[PDB]
RNA sequence: GCGAGCGUAGUUCAAUGGUAAAACAUCUCCUUGCCAAGGAGAAGAUACGGGUUCGAUUCCCGCCGCUCGCCCC
């Protein structure tokens, strides 16, 4: 069920870490993180990101609880490729109704270049913009690099051990 | 003992640091690229050229002068013939190369490997004039081995006179 | 040996599961003849091999060579 944007909080308490990596980790983190929600289209506010020596936070604003369900348009094989001069469309326009579902009479010719198009409309299969953040947070935690890493317990890269994680 | 190879690599290798000072406070890569493979040796001298001629570079008349000194520049490439001798009176063809060759020799004389370029501009422009009725009423084409020569050699010691000051080569209006 | 990054016209570079784009250099030509200056065209490419799919410069794997750490020093 639909709601209200409600604030989101992410936070990697680690050990005492070295003066010259809060700042690089504190940017690398909040810098890569404002564009994984643009890649799945989410509505944040004003973010902004806090470090201490402990803990590297970011706290962003007015985040939905949904994805904009809205349509787009894809770009499939060239018009005389996929259709005949007579006859049924070719193997190309099935392909491309089977991989899309859609209906043979959803194609329409759109001109552009030598060849026009063939251009046919889909959904985006809007989710409930949390499984979105669980699948996706593992990658951008992982994505941060420093000068000198260690492990202590794993194969894990980083600079200093982890000891919780609050990700509300 | 160190071969001469050595102080080659290092005066090369001061060259590129200086190339990547000159370029830190706003100067176009390809002046600097021009000007240092000239004025490599005294590195105040190619501090205070490069820092001017980009600024002269806005007079909207410096495409003229780098199109024309250099015209004449992509002929020379090729036969070499016209290296051996140099210029004379006696087997001179109409007055055209013939005022020419005066307003080279007037031209010349401001011109020397210890000027700085702020009348550079202002002493080659009286030469543009005569270089273009050359070029369109002396036919250079190698007809006559003598003329030739003397032709190329004439053209040759016309556009080297940039030999000590800049090049021509790394510049963007080419 | 052990990791990563790589590979597109001659050089520099565009894009994404689908008829390969642009500059520059070369060439063919139209301006009065040779360079400059205006125009048109031509040719030019996905390092290599396989797999799946109707179809991969794109996904997976093998190899080639380059660049960087580590190994050695």
């Amino acid at each position: 069920v639909v709601g209200q944007p409600r604030a989101f909080v992410l936070e990697i308490g680690t050990e005492e870490l070295p003066p010259h990596d809060v700042i690089e980790a504190t940017k690398q983190l909040e810098k890569s993180l404002i564009q994984i929600l643009e890649k799945r289209r989410l509505s944040h506010g004003k973010v902004r990101s806090y470090g201490t020596p402990r803990r590297l936070a970011v706290v962003v604003e007015n985040l939905n609880m949904k994805q904009m369900e809205e349509e787009i348009e894809l770009r499939g094989p060239p018009v005389a490729k996929a259709f005949d001069q007579e006859g049924r469309p070719t193997k190309a326009a099935e392909g491309f109704c089977r991989k899309n579902n859609v209906p043979i009479d959803s194609l329409y010719r759109r001109t552009d270049g030598k060849t026009e198009y063939i251009y046919a409309r889909v959904k985006e299969s809007a989710r409930f913009a949390d499984e979105v953040l669980t699948e996706d947070l593992p990658t951008i935690i992982s994505g941060i690099s420093f000068p000198k890493s260690m492990r202590w317990n794993s194969n894990i890269v980083f600079s200093r051990p982890i000891r919780w994680i609050f990700a509300l | 003992t160190i071969d001469s190879g050595v102080i080659d690599e290092v005066v090369q290798f001061v060259t590129r640091r200086l190339e990547q000072l000159l370029v830190d406070e706003g100067i176009n890569c390809e002046i600097v690229r021009s000007v240092l493979i000239e004025r490599a040796n005294c590195p105040y001298l190619a501090s205070q050229t490069a820092i001017e001629m980009e600024a002269f570079s806005r007079t909207e008349d410096f495409p003229k002068i780098v199109e024309a000194y250099s015209r004449p520049t992509r002929i020379i490439r090729g036969k070499e013939i016209g290296s051996a001798l140099e210029v004379d009176a006696s087997v001179f063809e109409k007055d055209e190369e013939r005022a020419l060759w005066s307003a080279y020799l007037e031209v010349a004389d401001k011109i020397h490997p210890g000027v700085d370029i702020k009348a550079f501009a202002d002493a080659s422009l009286e030469l543009l004039q005569p270089l273009e009725d050359f070029f369109t009423n002396v036919f250079v084409m190698a007809e006559d081995e003598k003329v030739r020569n003397n032709r190329l050699a004439l053209l040759t010691k016309v556009a080297s006179l940039p030999k000590g000051i800049a090049d021509l080569s790394v510049l963007p209006g080419f």
